């Protein structure tokens, strides 16, 4: 028993998940005594905490997640998140957090595949079918290359390479190299290592009998 | 001078620095908060290609001076402020580079000074805000919030190339 008592109630853990350029935030809380069956989500810009804009559908609802599409257009800022935990007829707790759209951007839902050839890797990341000219996102994609224990990372140009399937070819390897690829991004720093399920593909193992 | 739009880590880094120096959430300071009146006119309008560089350069001057004060240095994180001053200086050098070279940066009329003056006036309102709130934590958050929102969309001219209609 250390520090202060564990508050297994007022958790107020906020998590944002980007499902194909769609900002989806979820709130995580514990039920020590009172169990809130309805929650209300409100947001605004950090510029001036006054215009508390409520989200449609995500107001006094039974859903623990809120899906946005055109609500969060201030990509050049950090939308403040406030959680109003209503419990029947009275509010239990209210916490506030902030998330920079140019710092986090937890990407993971997009499907990705990696084909192993005789001497090269055929990476194929399936990104949403959207034209870059219709969007305005500033972020770089990094492909992790864990080849037979060798942890490497490849960060190429995403200028017109995110609109569809990201075809990346990794060469300079040897046969029998099981490689694990992770799809994460980078913003201001590499602290946004949103590593996705590292899929491991094994290209033709050249560990056969050694002859003349 | 940065002529080609290859990549940029300047503003990106500032977004991190000011975020790391943050103390609390803006919602926690729903009381001592108000609009400073950020003039986007002399930023997002008229000036588009390098024309806003002189403004940005002198704008950072105000930011640097404001944060380099004994007040701000004791309010924010001195260790993180060190990086802030470094990055600000870097951005200053990056911006004035186009001013030193024979690039069309200061070819604009008196309107170039108007933006600078507007920035100084806008920042001066912040100085009064700090004095009114007696440099209270909540006031700092609001100040940092505005400086953040203004600086992020300062290079907006070279970032917001979405709509051309």
């Amino acid at each position: 028993s250390y520090d202060s008592p564990d508050y297994t109630d007022e958790s107020c853990t906020f998590k944002i998940s980007l499902r194909n350029f769609r900002s989806i935030l979820s709130w995580e809380l514990k039920n020590h005594s009172i169990v809130p069956t309805h929650y209300t989500l409100l947001y605004t810009i950090m510029s001036k905490p006054e215009d508390l804009k409520v989200v449609k559908n995500c107001a006094n609802t039974t859903r623990s997640f809120c899906d946005l599409t055109d609500e969060w257009r201030s990509t050049h800022e950090a939308y403040v998140t406030v959680l109003e935990g209503f419990s029947g007829n009275t509010t239990l707790f209210s916490c506030s957090h902030n998330f920079w759209l140019a710092i986090d951007m937890s990407f993971e839902p997009p499907e990705f595949e990696i084909v192993g050839f005789t001497n090269h890797i055929n990476v194929m990341v399936k990104f949403p079918s959207i034209v870059e000219e219709e969007l305005q996102f500033d972020l770089s994609l990094v492909i992790e290359e864990q080849s037979e224990g060798i942890v490497k990372k490849h960060k190429p140009e995403i200028k017109g390479n995110m609109s569809g399937n990201f075809t990346y070819i990794i060469d300079k390897l040897i046969p029998n190299t099981n490689y694990c690829v992770s799809v994460y991004l980078e913003h201001s720093d590499e602290q946004a290592v949103i590593k996705s399920p590292l899929k491991c593909t094994l290209l033709p193992p050249g560990q056969e009998s050694e002859f003349s | 001078c940065d002529l080609p739009q290859t990549h940029s880590l300047g503003s990106r880094r500032t977004l991190m620095l000011l975020a790391q120096m943050r103390k609390i959430s803006l919602f926690s300071c729903l009381k001592d908060r108000h609009d400073f009146g950020f003039p986007q006119e002399e930023f997002g309008n008229q000036f588009q290609k390098a024309e806003t560089i002189p403004v940005l350069h002198e704008m950072i001057q105000q930011i640097f001076n404001l944060f380099s004060t004994k007040d701000s240095s004791a309010a924010w994180d001195e260790t993180l402020l060190d990086k802030f001053y470094t990055e600000l200086y870097q951005q200053l050098n990056d911006l004035e580079a186009c001013v030193i070279q024979g690039v069309g940066v200061t070819e604009t009329p008196l309107m170039k000074e108007d933006s600078i003056l507007a920035v100084r006036k806008y920042f001066q309102r912040i100085t009064l805000y700090l004095k009114e709130k007696k440099y209270s934590p909540c006031a700092w958050e609001v100040v940092r919030a505005e400086i953040m929102r203004s600086f992020s969309l300062s290079t907006n001219l070279q970032e917001s190339l979405r709509s051309k209609e």
